[PDB]
């Protein structure tokens, strides 16, 4: 009486997302149920349906007609559905209430990137020190981030800014270090960097 | 051959605090179930009754009907004070469905008033009929309120009776395609005129219950053969009677011929 | 309402161990212990049908619950468990189709060890004078460095009023050395404006982070100060270079 | 008081005297649903009777049948008494063996 659903799964911002389950051993009486956690919040039910489809207002459900396998339809998906999704079977008598969450699908929402301009720009410390960050930013979503192979030197992960009043999103990662030979232009792996990235003057006056 | 599922039941209030409610299921001709005023349970009357349902859900079922029948009388009762209605109410509900292996499964969910159509359950929600009275709709709209038992409701018609239609035609696969032959005899009974006789032909004890009857002159198909209703026995069995209205002189020489489909290929013939 | 757990954090020391809340505002009969650790899945504790009545769950080792009452369902970590530092979710179910409602969730870690407790240090990180002039935007950058337990709050503030767009804070925090246990952390964040808005020089900005530390209760004997829960800032202001 | 009973009274077997059987009365098709119902041997009310539950057609009316197990014999006489709101009188049909 369980379920199976991909591990990951990626989608576009502002289209339809279609997350498949599988759940090959159903029977006539289990309902079927949706959640969704965001990262540092508690899960919240979505939808469930029994035999026929269901349709609610962000969201749909589709059961294939042999109730071996379903699908959850997010109608327009925003950078704020990134979540993970659980689906889950319930047993419509309510005999077993071992009520037991699966490991789900994780949904990662990327942002379109109308005009990408990749570059790495280093800024000084407000007035104090010379600490020294490193900002990567301006390109396209398809880029991943990775991370150093040197432990002293420390690297953050993706994060999506909206400016709204612009109509303008951009991604941006950072990182710094207080090793010696740490510099902007090594910081980041050769791998993950497009080949027309920007290098501006290490002078800075 | 179809097998459907009706549960039918009937309530009856004859004034204040007099009211009894009683109730059976069916399974083609065969009746599987009865379920009693006096009773506390609902009675499984074959070995087979309780389909491929394990002890301890065939259980939480007899719960869920154990509070709707009081919960029932206690709606209709206060139903018959909220919209002013006199106290000889007769209510009869006929609900179930019908498995199809071409996935095509049937749902319905009938209620009557004084052997009138009022209501039904069509989606997620009761509906009435267009020949019900007004007072019906008052009542729809508080019914439709209580989203636990149109939830409920829903799953049993699309969720536990195919599950149980299903089991049972597993269960009880031997006696439902069972056979039984009938027998048959001829006596004399009303006689139309002095002169025209009437010649009787009684066929008792098949058990499939779709059956052939007819006289004929030989084997001329006489059109002048009135057949009655399918009576039941006692045994689960049937019986027809089959009438002939004829004058005296062309009655020598005719024959009551039957044909079932328990008597392999041969047709019992009784001649005069 | 709904569900009421209290409060958002909470932290204490081994042996010093606690009996944590989950408060019901309507009326249904089970409820549910959930438990959940970085990057991982909800996994069972324990679950109650109705009062005076529980069923052990597959991680109830190390633990134990009661039901004197429909509205409450404490939960209890002092049975020695195995990592007692983790997100702790309670649940609660209806009748028939049987759905489940959360509360918000409280999160304990536990040092496994002393009170290595220290504050953030928070920096902030001026604009890059050549994205200024390649792109017409500016970016801070805040870095909130070297505190335990990660237990923050940031929040950027310009010219007194809080702000919300153009922000973007990291969604976890970072581990400055992986290694140990109860490893330090570190956690980073932007606030992109136009450039002509970052080269007028009446313009302030500020970033404060909020941490939750030891109470003022607690037996402290050190020449550092208490690493009392604070708000540590940093803060710049605009130029036209 | 809407719909009066059909009533059928028929045997199992051939009547054949000396030898067991069972007579058997069929009411249907009346409304309400209360009805009594008798078998009666030479006038007088039987008392070994048994019948099914009561049950209804599609049209809403509803249907029972009476049985009970005799050995007719060239001296006694049966038939079926029934008695609904709709009738003024109670009503008797016979049972005809030849
Ligand atoms: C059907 C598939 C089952 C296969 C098994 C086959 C064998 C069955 C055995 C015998 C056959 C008998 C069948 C009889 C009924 C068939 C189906 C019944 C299903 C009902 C269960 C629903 C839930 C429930 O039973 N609803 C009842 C109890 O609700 P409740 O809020 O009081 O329950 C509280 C529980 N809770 C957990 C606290 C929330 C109830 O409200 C009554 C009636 C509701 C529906 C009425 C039906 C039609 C209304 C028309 C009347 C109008 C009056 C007019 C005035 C003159
Ligand atoms: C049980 O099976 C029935 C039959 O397929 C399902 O009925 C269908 O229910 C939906 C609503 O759940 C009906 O459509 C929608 O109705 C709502 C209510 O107004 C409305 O917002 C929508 O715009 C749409 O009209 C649908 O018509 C109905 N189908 C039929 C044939 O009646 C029911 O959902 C199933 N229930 C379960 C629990 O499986
Ligand atoms: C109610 O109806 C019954 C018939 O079922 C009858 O015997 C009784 O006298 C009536 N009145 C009361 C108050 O019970
Ligand atoms: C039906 O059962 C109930 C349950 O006790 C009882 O009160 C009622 O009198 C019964 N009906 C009849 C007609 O005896
Ligand atoms: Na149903």
């Amino acid at each position: 009486a369980k379920t199976t659903q991909p591990n990951s799964m990626e989608s576009n911002e502002e289209e339809p997302v279609h997350l498949p389950c599988n759940h090959s051993t159903i029977s006539g009486t289990d309902y079927i149920h949706w959640y969704r956690q965001l990262p540092s919040q508690g899960p919240e039910y979505v939808i469930h349906g029994l035999t026929s489809n269901v349709n609610n207002r962000m969201a749909s459900l589709a059961i294939a007609e042999d109730r071996k396998s379903s699908t959850l339809i997010l109608h327009r998906a925003t950078l704020r559905d990134a979540a993970v999704y659980y689906c889950i079977l319930r047993d419509g008598w309510g005999g077993t209430y071992k009520y037991i969450f699966g490991t789900g699908t994780r949904l990662k929402v990327l942002a379109n990137i109308q005009n990408p301009d990749p570059a790495v720009y280093q800024l000084r410390d407000s007035k104090s020190s010379d600490k020294s960050v490193c900002l990567f930013t301006d390109f396209d979503s398809q880029t991943n981030v990775s991370q150093s192979k040197d432990s002293d030197v420390y690297i953050t992960d993706k994060c999506v800014l909206d400016m709204r009043s612009m109509d303008f999103k951009s991604n941006s990662a950072v990182a710094w270090s207080n090793k010696s030979d740490f510099a902007c232009a090594n910081a980041f792996n050769n791998s993950i960097i497009p080949e027309d990235t920007f290098f501006p003057s290490p002078e800075s006056s | 051959r179809l097998f459907p599922l009706r549960c039918l039941q009937i309530s009856s209030f004859a004034n204040s605090s007099w009211t009894r409610t009683d109730g059976l299921a069916w399974l083609g001709e065969l009746q599987t179930h009865s379920w009693s005023n006096d009773s506390d349970t609902v009675r499984s009357l074959k070995p087979w009754s309780q389909g491929t349902f394990s002890d301890q859900q065939w259980e939480t079922l007899q719960h869920i009907f154990r509070v709707y029948r009081s919960s029932f009388t206690r709606d209709v009762k206060e139903f018959a004070k909220m919209l002013r209605l006199s106290y000889p109410l007769e209510l009869q509900v006929s609900a179930g469905c019908e498995v199809h292996p071409g996935n095509a499964s049937n749902n319905f969910f009938h209620v009557a008033f004084q052997g009138k159509d009022i209501l039904s359950f069509q989606g997620t929600s009761w509906e009435p009929t267009q020949e019900a009275p007004l007072w019906v709709n008052l009542a729809i709209q508080v019914l439709n309120q209580d989203k636990w038992t149109r939830e409920t409701v829903q799953w049993l018609l699309n969720g536990t009776c195919p599950q149980f239609v299903s089991g049972l035609l597993e269960s009880g696969k031997s006696e439902l395609k069972k056979q039984v032959k009938p027998k048959a005899w001829l006596s004399r009974g009303p006689s139309p005129g002095p002169g025209r006789l009437l010649l009787v032909c009684h066929v008792s004890g098949f058990y499939p219950k779709p059956v052939w009857v007819k006289w004929m002159r030989g084997e001329q198909e006489q059109q002048g053969t009135q057949p009655g209703d399918i009576l039941p026995n006692a045994d689960e069995t049937w019986y027809l009677r089959a009438t002939l209205d004829v004058v005296a002189g062309e009655a020598a020489g005719l024959s009551c011929r039957v044909k079932h489909s328990s008597l392999e290929g041969q047709d019992i013939v009784l001649y005069w | 309402g709904g569900i009421t757990q209290s409060p958002k954090y909470l932290f204490r020391k081994e042996g010093q161990n606690v009996t944590l809340s989950c408060e019901q505002n309507l009326n249904h009969d089970a409820m549910y212990w959930y438990r959940q650790d970085p990057g991982q899945g909800l996994r069972l504790i324990y679950y109650s049908q109705i009062v005076n009545d529980f069923q052990k769950g597959d991680i109830a080792e190390g633990y134990s619950v009661s039901r004197e009452k429909k509205e409450s369902f404490p939960l209890t970590v002092t049975s020695a468990q195995k990592n007692p530092t983790a997100f702790y979710l309670c649940a609660t179910s209806v009748g028939r189709p049987y759905e489940q409602y959360f509360g918000p969730g409280t999160r304990l870690t536990v040092t496994e060890d002393l009170k290595n407790v220290f504050p953030p240090e928070v920096a902030v990180f001026e604009p890059s004078e050549a994205e200024i002039s390649h792109t017409q935007k500016a970016t801070l950058v805040c870095l909130a460095t070297g505190f335990y337990p990660d237990h923050v709050e940031l929040s950027w503030w310009v010219n007194g009023k809080e702000v919300h767009s153009g922000v973007c804070t990291d969604p976890q925090p970072l581990k400055e050395q992986p290694a140990l246990n109860d490893s330090r952390y570190a956690l980073s964040s932007r606030l992109r404006v136009s450039a002509t808005f970052w080269q007028n020089p009446r313009n302030h900005f500020r970033c404060q982070v909020q941490f939750y530390g030891l109470s003022e209760n607690d037996e402290w004997t050190q020449d550092r100060a208490k690493p009392v829960t604070q708000i540590v800032s940093a803060e710049a202001w605009g130029r036209a270079d | 008081i809407q719909r009066t009973p059909k009533i059928q009274v028929y045997s199992r077997h051939p009547a054949e005297n000396g030898k067991s059987n069972f007579l058997n009365c069929y009411v249907s098709g009346f409304h309400p649903s209360d009805i009594e119902v008798d078998l009666l041997k030479n006038g007088e009310r039987i008392e070994k009777v048994e019948h099914s539950d009561l049950s209804f057609s599609k049209d809403w009316s509803f249907y029972l049948l009476y049985y009970t197990e005799f050995t007719p014999t060239e001296k006694d006489e049966y038939a079926c008494r029934v008695n609904h709101v709709t009738l003024s009188q109670p009503k008797i049909v016979k049972w005809d063996r030849d």
